[PDB]
């Protein structure tokens, strides 16, 4: 990010937490209380479902 | 690995070739960030410039 008036060099760690997220946190599923994920197909207008 | 399967049975398989192209030697350019924000030089113009 930045480096002092000294030799100091600052890190993004020094002023953040790094980590692999998720994009949102907005939904969190669940399958009989199990943690899980899932897709909610939806059909195009004059398809077959089947 | 499946190229040298292939070369074995030979009764079958024929002509079996990529249809692409071979990694080559490339140059890499590393920008030192210490050294680049040391002196004034910023790291959107190197790269610009480059």
């Amino acid at each position: 990010l930045k480096v002092n008036q000294d030799g100091s060099q600052v890190r993004l760690r020094d002023v953040a937490k790094i980590e692999l997220g998720g994009e949102s946190y907005d939904v969190v599923a669940k399958f009989n209380g199990q943690p899980a994920s899932g897709l909610g197909i939806k059909l195009a207008t004059g398809a077959n479902a089947l | 690995q499946l190229f040298g399967m292939v070369a074995q049975h030979p009764d079958v398989l024929t002509g079996v070739r990529p249809n692409g192209l071979e990694d080559t030697p490339q140059f890499k350019i590393d920008i030192d960030q210490e050294k680049a924000q040391a002196l004034g030089v910023s790291i959107s113009d190197i790269n610009t410039t480059l």
